[PDB]
This record gives structure tokens, sequence and C-alpha cells, in this order.
């Protein structure tokens, strides 16, 4: 329910992604991949959303539920709740 | 562990601790090296380390977190952020940030913030949302800041002299005028001692540029608040940064709806400070001080005001004089008509060995009918009246007996009027 | 939206319009920055823009419309002019010009001017034909200022004190010459709040130079009118910048045939702006000022005129006294009687806590037989050699223990020969 802001490492390496273009290997709880672009970060009230997209969805998702992102760029880093 | 906590610690137990944790030759480097050195040790546990400090924004785009401890020095110690975080919460120089701290990664040199949990005592969603300080109206002060402690003692006469010569409000732009050996020290420690003690709700910061190693170690035993202070070996641009980060962090405070005072000794060597800095305009003024070189501090001194919305902010600056130095005299001749309270000292009553040696008729403030009540101010009027022709020497040492025999100035009052 | 009202809105309303649009992180950031986004925002809608400001001329022929309710200050929200719309127009500094705007495009930072509807409150192409400033014929004053509101008030006093000292009219210049702690801020209030009741048609402008923040709030609040002030905080090239624009914006509304009134407080500190920017020639004089650096208060000054074709320019500036300063005395040698109207305040008089200081003696008005009719011509005759005899001090007390029974001043006369 409640929105729980990220680590600051955790932020730095997205927006690296997101200011690089490069693609986004997102990772969740569940299993599910989705293997896109993320153009930006953006904050909507006063909580920060990531837009990535595919072939065009743009789809807008919560940073605190990604779980995992991947790349051979940056290092393969898990995101910590608490 | 905590950081803050490590910075409290003497330094003969800061090696103690360091040494059982399984470090060596930590007695010959400085403190700031073996809080590093600590931090690094404790974070191979994988432990989680808090810490703290006041934002500094570089000109590169990122910044740090000093510590007041080291009075905002740069040091191996301080924790550093992403220009990415200032960005996350639109974070400004002065910002007060408490949180998880990350130990470097290869590459890196300093440590990193990793969880923000306060911003300015306060949680970040809120902290955002404060309006900025230019934004907000100045006002006249109004709410009187009263140094009279009451217990009688012969410490409280000096308080209870300055309320009867110039009375002090929240929001006020003070200025005391001092010549050399007429103990102008003295006198701050006084009036800090009031403030903590009448009015513990005031964040209470002084600040001493330019001054001697073994005053500042004096100033922090006594004043019960925070004492920034650079030393007089130190270059001319620490006075500046000092300076700076002072004044910002007590704007983003009075932002929160809180009453800062600032105790400033002095700002002529923080005028002369600038001077060094700033790149020569050109335009040079009589003594060496270059024309646009006071912009800076005037800034620093104009910030003083009494917020509508809420909070306020009190700045009560020493000025020196009779100092033999050219650059002190037109320093001062561009602060005259800057502050709305004026306390003088004279050198005349000081060489008599009379404390306070404050110049009655040269002191007094503005619009000092909101700060006192009716009847206090036609007191007061009365009183200023019998010391107006009497001179400087015979004022204080009139004044001086008057009080002594009484405990409260309103005893005073009373025991005047019959 | 309306720029104008956009601007006039609190800071804590424009937030929440901005919230409704979409913008966030509006707040931690100026006035200025607000209103830009905001304008930037609604112009992305498509929506019509309307704009107002007073014209601003600089070296390359750039035009910016700055506002009055930021003291004409450069900022972002200040509208850009091309000079292809000033060619088209007979278009200087001060014309105040009121159109439709349009966001800027790329490689632009400035909204631009786009259909000028108005220009000095009139239509367009009528004031692109109108006589010049400088080529209106000069004449003395003929009309009158009528400084009393006929309540009997305590304050209504202090304006018939001065009324009677030494009258004033339309289109000469005034000097005010004010010792340190004089009541010469609350004279200015009392003189500018019955100007605005006594005559609501005429222009009034208010010009605060290196003043304290609080004070021009309050001068703000109190002042029905135009304020536009400088503190102490801006650099010396603000000082002059102002005072630029509120002489040129007066020389224009007096081309169309409209009577403006200037304050000023002070034209010392106005003065001492001029020497700090003004680069210097080589020449030094006495008390480090410059005879070509005060060339440029003086044209200030000496442009207060009344127009024989319509309208005037009156100007009652402040000059300050035993300052302690030295250049302040040079200032003031250079402006001993060239003004037509002259007031002098007095320390001693203020001491008793009784005003207004105004010195009888020492005040005195030029040609004053053009202002009133002939008849109270001798009644201020025999009221000054009724006052001569007595000093100054004295001469105060009598006025106003006399004056305090009496309703107007026509009362006081008939009153006094019997
Ligand atoms: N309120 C006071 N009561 C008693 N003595 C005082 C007081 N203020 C100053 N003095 C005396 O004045 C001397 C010098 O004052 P100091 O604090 O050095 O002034 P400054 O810092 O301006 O040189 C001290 O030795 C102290 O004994």
């Amino acid at each position: 329910d409640t929105y729980q802001p990220i680590n600051c490492d955790d932020y730095d390496n997205l927006e690296l992604a997101c200011q690089h273009h490069l693609m986004l290997t997102l990772e969740l709880k569940d299993g599910e991949k989705l293997q896109a672009k993320a153009s930006d970060l953006v904050s909507r009230k006063n909580v920060e959303y990531l837009v990535v997209e595919a072939a065009g969805e743009t789809r807008e998702l919560r940073l605190d539920k990604i779980t995992s992102f991947s790349h051979p760029e940056i290092g393969t880093v898990v995101v910590s709740e608490s | 562990m905590n950081l803050t906590e490590l910075k409290n610690t003497p330094v003969s137990e800061l090696i103690t601790l360091g040494e059982n944790m399984g470090l060596e030759n930590l007695a010959r480097m400085r403190k700031q090296d073996i809080i590093f050195a600590i931090l690094k040790q404790h974070a191979k546990s994988g432990e989680d380390i808090f810490g703290d400090g006041v934002l500094e924004i570089l000109q590169d785009g990122f910044g740090f977190l000093r510590s007041a401890d080291s009075s905002y020095l740069a040091g191996p110690d301080d924790i550093y952020v992403s220009p990415s975080q200032i960005r996350r919460f639109n974070l400004r120089t002065g910002d007060t940030i408490s949180g998880k701290i990350r130990p470097p990664k290869e590459g890196e040199r300093y440590f990193a913030l990793l969880k923000v949990n306060e911003v300015n005592f306060d949680k970040p969603e809120n902290a955002r949302n404060k309006i900025l300080f230019e934004n907000l109206t100045p006002l006249h002060a109004n709410s009187r800041l009263r140094m009279e402690r009451g217990n009688g003692s012969t410490e409280d006469l000096t308080a209870r002299v300055l309320d009867l010569a110039s009375p002090i409000g929240r929001g006020q732009r003070g200025l005391i005028v001092a010549p050399p050996k007429a103990g102008k020290t003295m006198l701050l420690q006084n009036i800090a001692q009031s403030i903590a003690y009448n009015h513990p709700d005031c964040v209470l910061m002084v600040l001493l540029i330019d001054e001697r190693p073994e005053e500042v170690t004096e100033m922090q035993r006594l004043v019960k608040g925070e004492v920034v202070a650079s030393t007089f070996d130190e270059p001319a641009s620490r006075h500046v940064q000092v300076a700076e980060m002072v004044i910002e962090k007590a704007k983003r405070l009075v932002e929160h709806k809180k009453d800062v005072i600032i105790l400033l000794d002095s700002i002529t060597r923080l005028a002369r400070a600038y001077n060094t800095v700033v790149p020569a305009s050109g335009k040079v003024l009589t003594g060496g001080v270059d024309a646009n070189a006071l912009h800076r501090p005037k800034r620093f001194f104009g910030a003083a005001r009494n917020v509508e919305e809420g909070g306020s902010l009190t700045i009560i600056a020493t000025a020196l004089i009779d100092t033999g130095s050219k650059m002190d005299e037109v320093i001062y001749e561009e602060f005259k008509g800057t502050g709305n309270m004026e306390l003088h000292l004279s050198r005349k009553i000081a060489e008599k060995r009379v404390f306070p040696a404050i110049d009655y008729n040269r002191s007094g403030t503005r619009k000092e009918e909101l700060l006192t009540t009716q009847e206090e101010l036609q007191k007061m009027w009365i009183l200023r009246k019998i010391i107006h022709p009497m001179g400087e020497i015979d004022a204080m040492e009139f004044l001086i007996n008057k009080l002594a025999m009484t405990k409260t100035n309103d005893d005073f009052f009373e025991m005047m009027k019959r």
C-alpha cells in the first residue's frame, strides 16, 4: 500500500541507465522478465515512477515494485526494501 | 555505528576503540583520518552505519555532508551525495541530511549516502514542500528575547543592563560596536548563556571568524548550542566557507518556522575575508577595500528578519573600531545604517575596570515600541532621561549601583520611581 | 492568464495553481521561476497570455518589460522585446507596454511580446508621435498640493506643520534635510498617505535606495501607490538601475499630460551608489567623490519641472547629515540650495520625544507667492514673526499646543489674530 523509497545507490544506477538509454532487463519476485528500454525517471504525487518501453508501450510502474535489473554494462544489482 | 557519536568521542578513546578492532598506527594520524579508518573496519562486518551532516553543493553539482564538530571542514570522513540524489529530493546548500551511509566502492574516495531518513529534522516528503527563504515577507521584530535571568547573580548585571540599553527581539539585526580591550568576548558569552537559559526553543549558533585557537575551545565549553569557528591559521577561503554554511543552514531552519539566533564575531573579520577572496573589479575604495567585496557580507547581515509566516532569524554581529587599521574603519562605515539594533562599548569605561562597558547614550533600538509594553516603555523613557545628561563613565557607575541593590528590572523601576 | 494578476498572487497560492497544472517541485525556488514555469505550462495549452511591464532598453537595443512588483529586477519572467518592435513605435526606456505575449521558441529563454495593445495607457499610434520631455517648455510652480485632510487627528497636525513651514506645489524640486533618528521615515509615510488621499489623480511613486528589508514591506503595505525599493543587499549597479527606471517612467507619464510625484529616500545614498559604479576618470576630489560621477545624481534631481503643455514632475528628495561619514557631507554640500523647496529636521527637538522635528527657522520655499493666495501670505508672514524670537525647540511646542484644539489652518490663522 504505502510507498517506500528505494536506496540511493539503486536509484543512481537506474538514472545512469536512463541517461544512457540502454537496454534494461526488468525482473520481479514472481519471475517475469521485461527486456525493454527505460527512457527517464519521473515522480508523481511524491512517488517516483519509471517509464520503460519495449515496442512503444511506454508503461509506467513503481520503483519499489522492481526487484532486480541486470545488464552487461552495469552490475546485476538487486534492490533492498530495508 | 553512529558517525556523529564517533566525532564526539575524545581521540584517546577512539584509538582504544580502533586498536581492539585490529587497526594499528592510529595514534599519529589526524582525528578525521582515524574516524575514516574505523568506519572502513566496521564496514567489513556488514553492519548498518548511520551518519548526518549539513549539505554543501559544489560547483560540479555534487555535494558533501560536512559536520559541525569539525566546523564544516572538508575531511576524509565527509559523506558524498551524487547529483541524482540532489535531484531526487530537491536539496539546497544547508540542508541537514541524516541517514544510512555505505563504504566506498572501488575507485571511490568518500563514504556515500545510502538512504535518506530525515531532512531538516523532518520527513523528506514534507521537507520538499517548504517555501524558499527569499519568498518570505520580512517584518519588524515584535517578540522580545529577554536577557534577564533574574537569579540576582553578578553575572546577570550585564544581561540586565542590556535590556535597559537595547532590547533584543526575534528577527533583530543587531550590531555591537566595540574597540579592542573592551570586554567584547565576555559580552557575547553572557548573551549566549541568557539565550540558552531563557529561550531553550530558539536555535543558537555562534560563529567565530579569525579567532585565536584558545578562544574557540573556551567558547565551546561555555556556549550551550552550536559553535563553529575558523582560526586565523586557516586561509581566507576557509573563513568564507564557514560563513556560507552557517547562513544557509540558518535559512533552511527558518523555512521550517523555527527561531534561529546567530552570534557573529566579527562582521569586520568576515568582510576582510571576502575582500581577499573576490576578484578585483578595478574599483577600490579607501583602505584597500574593494567596492563589490562588501556585497557578500551585506547579504549575510541582511538575512536577519522576522518572517510573517513563522519563525525568525536573529543576527547579532560585532564590529571592530579603533583598531588602527584603515580597512576596519571603511568597513564599519558601510554597516552603520544597516542594523536595527545598536550597542556601543567604550574603551574609556573599560579602562576603569567597570563592566559592562556599554555606552548607554549611544546604544538603542529601532521600533522598540513593539518589543516592550506600554508601561515598560515609559519607565525606560524616564530612566533614559536621567542618564542622558551625565557622562558615559558616570552613566554606567550610576546604573550599576542602582541595579545591584535590586534583583530584577521592575524592582529597579519602582525603586527609581519612588 | 494575465501576467500582472499572476504576479500579485501569493507564493503559496501560486504553488497550488502549478500543482493543478501538473507542475512539480515548484517549492524551494524563487517566485520568478514559479511564474515562468506556470506560464510555459499554460502556453503549452495554446491560450492567449496577457502581459505588461515597463520597457528597459539595453545598450545592444534589447528591450525587456520589467515588473513593478519585483522593483524592476531582471528575472526569467521578463518579457523580451525585439528591436523591430522598438523601431515600429516611439518606444524608449520607461514606456509602459501592455499586450499579448508568446512562449519562447528554441534558442529563446524569455517570453516575447507579440501584439502590443496599449502603450502608456492609450492607443499605440498616439504614443508614436509625442513631444519629448526635454523639448517640453519649463515653467515655475503654479499649482499647490493641498496636504490637509480636515479630520483633526493626531497625525493630521504633522502635515499641517510642514504645510505651514514651507508650502509645496507641483513641478518644483524639494529637499528634506534630516539627521539620524529624527522621525524621517514617519514623515515620508505621513506625506505619502496625504498625497494619495488629497490628490488621487496624480501618480505617486516612492523610491527607496539602500533601505532595510523590513522597512520596504512596511512602506509597501502603507503607501497607496507605487513603491520601488532596493535593499542594501543588492550591489551598487542595482541601486542606479532602479533609479533610472523610475525617472524614465516618470518622464513618459509627464509626456502624456500627467502630473507625477517622486518621493526619494535618500539622494545621499543614491549619490553614493553612483560614485561606486561610475568608472574613475583619474580625477580624485575631497571625500572620495568624482565630479563627473556627481553629474548624474543632479540630473536625476534636476529633471523635476512644471510643463506648460501639461502635467508636472515633482521630486521631494531626502538628504542625510551628521551621519558620521565624510562623503555624506560632500553630497550635502552639492545640494545646499539646488532645490526650490527645502525642509530641515533637527535631532534636538526629536530627542524630547516630541514630533514632528521640523525646524521652522531653517525651512523655506522660494517664490512662495506663486503657490498660495496673497491674503494667506500675510498669515504666514505674521506667523514667522511671532515664532522667530523663541528657539526652534520651543517653536515646535508652541505650534503643537496652539494647533492641538484647532481643526484646520484657517481656524488657526483666525484664532491667532484674536
Ligand atoms: N562582564 C565583565 N565582567 C568582568 N570583567 C570583564 C567583563 N567583560 C570583560 N571583562 C574583563 O576584560 C578583560 C578583557 O576582555 P576581552 O574578553 O579580552 O575583550 P576582547 O575580547 O574585546 O578583547 C578580561 O580580562 C576580563 O577580565
